[PDB]
């Protein structure tokens, strides 16, 4: 369900979505802004090492949802989470409609926290929240 | 890269590799 666990997940990959689309600054909207900075840092080296293969994989007829669903179907660590979700920033921006400012961040946000949460959630819990990412502070 | 590969696949080892890099 949509407790605490669901929001600490939601929040933090949102406000990184928001910050990716619209180049403003989301940290202060985060409880945790030492793991928020980890976590934009790892996702920006994810792009700019893998964009052009993000792109041949978006040309094609997807659904994100299946692809996040895949990565974790039978095991999850943070290197997978970053990659989930630096490809899902890239995707939101590259899928943005043209007549609204609409990059999809609330269905890709949830479906990337259901992903975690509906098989992972006490590995989640267990790792502190974000908190262990910062294993990959620089 | 063959069809057969799945994309989730592909971000798997992505995100396996970005583990042994870091």
């Amino acid at each position: 369900m949509k407790d605490e666990t669901y929001y600490i997940a939601l929040n933090m990959i949102q406000n990184y979505i928001i910050e990716y689309n619209t180049n403003k600054p989301r940290k202060s909207f985060v409880i945790d802004s030492i793991s928020y900075d980890v976590l934009k840092a790892a996702c920006k080296s994810v792009i700019k090492t893998n964009y052009n293969e993000f792109d041949i994989i978006i040309s094609r007829n997807i659904d994100f949802n299946v692809i996040v669903t895949q990565v974790l179907e039978d095991k999850i660590n943070w290197g997978r989470i970053i990659t989930i979700i630096a490809f899902c920033a890239y995707y939101s921006k590259k899928v943005k409609q043209d007549t609204s400012p609409q990059y999809y961040d609330g269905i890709i946000s949830e479906a990337i926290t259901d992903a975690i949460l509906s098989k992972y959630r006490s590995w989640f819990i267990d790792q502190d929240y974000w908190n262990g990412i910062r294993i990959y502070k620089n | 890269i063959s069809s057969a590969i799945q994309v989730g696949h592909q971000l798997a080892l992505i995100g396996d590799e970005f583990n042994r890099a870091y």
